[PDB]
């Protein structure tokens, strides 16, 4: 007999049922300045 | 492909500027860096400078307070200053570059180098 | 009353870094940084430019050490009402640990601030081409790096490549180290001293009575290149094969041939060293090994069973 | 890290192997776990060019005569069979770490 | 030197999105809200009201679309010895995921 | 036979799997006034 | 003073248990057929 490998639920399920993830929360929120902003233009009038 | 340019002739205590002229590399590749290199006559070749293409600069320690290396990619050209100028320093100066981004081998391709004399 | 307090972050240049705080111990007392697309400069109690020297931090439990100059925020004299307006230049420094996870492209700080470049960015051999967000210019991999403790005040003497990274906010630095030989895509997880191999059915079954448990793979080897950054594989079944042949079976067995590496369903990379007596992809792993467990545990009971009715068929039969 | 290359002048007779030998004050292994010790050749009136890199690599364009050899603070440059265009000034140099340095180098005589 | 930096999001009218943003592809530079319990008008650039066209954000990993107006912050011309104060208008639009239990 | 506990993921690793953890980053965010400043002290002038 | 750490998987003592059911039934059983064999 062969037995197959079965879960109910995996990790990326598990993770997943989370409503909110902090690091992927954090990381969107931090590349806020990268993405809608420039950081490195110094303007001096 | 390394040019090397330089006055031959400076009077001691004053600036000296060189300028290094490439060919068939940019220094704005990921992975270029270009030093400068010299050689008393009759002495051993000494290292003094070398920046890589983000404009980070490394200097000899003894001469950190003196020298002053720069590029300007638009030319595609590094000059090499040297304030302060010494009988002492006269020499030969070299032009290198590096593959240390590429390969564990740096100074591969020299320029043929300019003699640099400080007497008045 | 307070009528406001901003509070902000400043990086500290590697100009102050090196040659400031890591060879002197001080610190400037002025944090002079570009913040939303300005040059601004903030001086200490409004005063003139200062070397502050960096003592300890207040010990807290469970937390890495932690230098500061300043301990108090400087408040406005009072004038009879009058706004006023009042500086606190504070230069702190901390040991953080940082985590990345594949492809390793970017990490994070213990302070929950990310930092959007490979850990593994370089100047050596293709350590340039990893991934970064940022500008060329607010990196510096300063070669041979002499880390002076704040503590001890005692200078390291084997130097170390310490990459540096000026964020908008903060400062990181970090010892450098190549990507491939740090991070694998696989752990070793298990070491079997006793692996039985069979063949059936055009499959291999590696039984193992230790730790009860038998994998199921397919007839070929598994082409060890295919594993993404499969660098740690090698050298671990190498040195553990090796450990554990000496343990047990030098004196009893020999090996044969170089390990040889199989994919065992649910996602195992066994790494097989036969004995004799003396006469790119990334691949994913289940997160329950019982399933195995259950056929050991099945064949087990089996194999003596259909022993022991077998002898008796031919035990009837005479 | 400093090289002292040595002896500051070899004169070897042709077809006989010469031997150059220098050392660092401090090991030039890197954190990579390589040592970038390489062995430069100028030639009289000439821009000096690459010999050996990583103590035990040839570069390309060199005759096998040319090998490398050492570890920690030690390196030794040996010609098995030193010729007439082997003349010249010899340096060994380490670029592991930052500051960089060449030795006092060697001026090969031909006797 | 920054003696305070005031950062909020403002929401965008309606008449503001269906009007402006989804037909004009373009959204207005003064941003008119109520934040605690008064009406509070922004202006950019310390000027008129305008309306400015949504350029596509600077591509990041593993990020979804994005659009922006403005990628530099404003900030007030140098007057020695006064505090001044410099405004400045983002209209940010971004697809984002939402969940749901 | 002897069957020893055996699992693939303890809860340790699973937990630190995360590439951040919320509770860890606000612990040590919170400690920042009692390290790097002095909560106590009074000025008064 | 010590803090004990537990497994998050009882599986294995389960499969202890199922194995050794089964194991003793036939180690028993079997037995018999021996016996009632040899005699």
């Amino acid at each position: 007999h062969e037995f197959v490998p079965l879960e109910v639920y995996t990790r990326h399920e598990i993770k997943d049922s989370g409503l909110l993830d902090y690091t992927e929360v954090q990381r969107r929120n931090q590349l806020h300045d990268l993405r809608f902003a420039d950081i490195d233009t110094v303007i001096r009038a | 492909t390394l040019k090397e340019s330089g006055p031959a002739l400076v009077k001691p205590t004053q600036t000296l500027t060189l300028t290094c002229t490439f060919s068939g590399f940019s220094l704005s590749t990921s992975g270029m860096s270009v030093g400068w290199i010299r050689q008393p006559p009759g002495k051993a070749l000494e290292w003094l400078a070398h920046i890589w293409w983000n404009n980070d600069k490394y200097y000899k320690p003894a001469l950190k307070s003196r020298l002053t290396i720069s590029k300007d990619t638009s030319k595609n050209q590094v000059v090499l200053t040297m304030t302060n100028m010494d009988p002492v320093d006269t020499a030969t100066y070299y032009c290198a570059r590096i593959y240390y981004g590429y390969r564990p081998y740096a100074m591969d391709y020299w320029g043929q180098g300019t003699l640099v004399t400080v007497s008045s | 009353q307070f009528m406001g307090i901003f509070e902000d972050r400043a990086p500290v240049p590697f100009e102050e870094v090196i040659d400031k705080i890591n060879a002197k111990g001080v610190c400037r007392s002025t944090a002079k940084y570009v913040r939303n697309n300005m040059e601004t400069t903030a001086f200490h109690r409004d005063d003139h430019e200062t070397d502050m020297e960096l003592k300890p931090a207040k010990v807290a439990t469970r937390t890495s050490r932690g230098w500061h100059t300043t301990d108090l925020k400087y408040n406005p004299s009072r004038v009879e009402a009058f706004h006023r307006y009042g500086t606190t230049v504070n230069c702190i420094v901390e040991e953080v640990d940082a985590r990345s996870v594949y492809p390793y492209d970017e990490f994070v700080l213990a302070t929950g601030d990310f930092v959007y470049m490979s850990p593994f960015y370089g100047y050596r051999e293709g350590s340039h081409t990893e991934h970064t967000s940022y500008a060329a210019d607010r990196f510096k991999q300063v070669d041979g790096f002499y880390a002076r403790d704040l503590t001890t005040k005692a200078r390291a003497t084997s130097p170390t490549t310490r990459n540096l990274l000026t964020t908008p906010k903060f400062t990181v630095a970090w010892d450098w180290v190549p990507k491939r030989p740090a991070v694998c895509t696989m752990t070793k997880w298990q070491e079997v001293d006793e692996m039985l191999r069979a063949e059936y059915g055009g499959s291999f079954r590696f039984s193992s009575d230790a730790i009860s448990t038998t994998f199921t793979t397919n007839l070929t080897q598994y082409s060890l290149s295919r594993v993404d950054l499969g660098d740690c594989i090698g050298r671990d079944a190498r040195e553990a094969i090796d450990r554990m042949f000496a343990r047990k079976y030098n004196a009893t067995h020999i090996k044969v041939g170089q390990p040889q590496y199989y994919l065992a369903t649910g996602g195992f990379l066994i790494a097989y060293q036969p004995l004799l007596s003396n006469t790119v992809e990334r691949i994913k792993t289940t997160s329950s090994i019982e399933f195995a467990r259950l056929q050991f545990t099945y064949n087990h009971i089996q194999r003596h069973v259909n022993d022991m009715l077998g002898r008796i068929a031919v035990a009837w039969c005479e | 890290i400093v090289m002292t290359q040595t002896p500051l002048s070899l004169p070897v007779t042709p077809g006989e192997p010469a031997s150059i030998s220098c050392r660092s004050s401090q090991s030039i292994v890197h954190s990579n776990g390589n040592t970038y010790l390489e062995w430069y050749l100028q030639k009289p009136g000439q821009s000096p060019q690459l010999l050996i890199y990583k103590v035990s690599n040839r570069f390309s364009g060199v005759p096998d005569r040319f090998s490398g050899s050492g570890s920690g603070t030690d390196f030794t440059l040996k010609i098995s069979r030193v010729e007439a265009e082997d003349v010249g000034v010899y340096y060994c140099f380490q670029g592991s770490h930052v500051p960089w340095s060449f030795g006092q180098g060697t001026k090969l005589e031909i006797k």
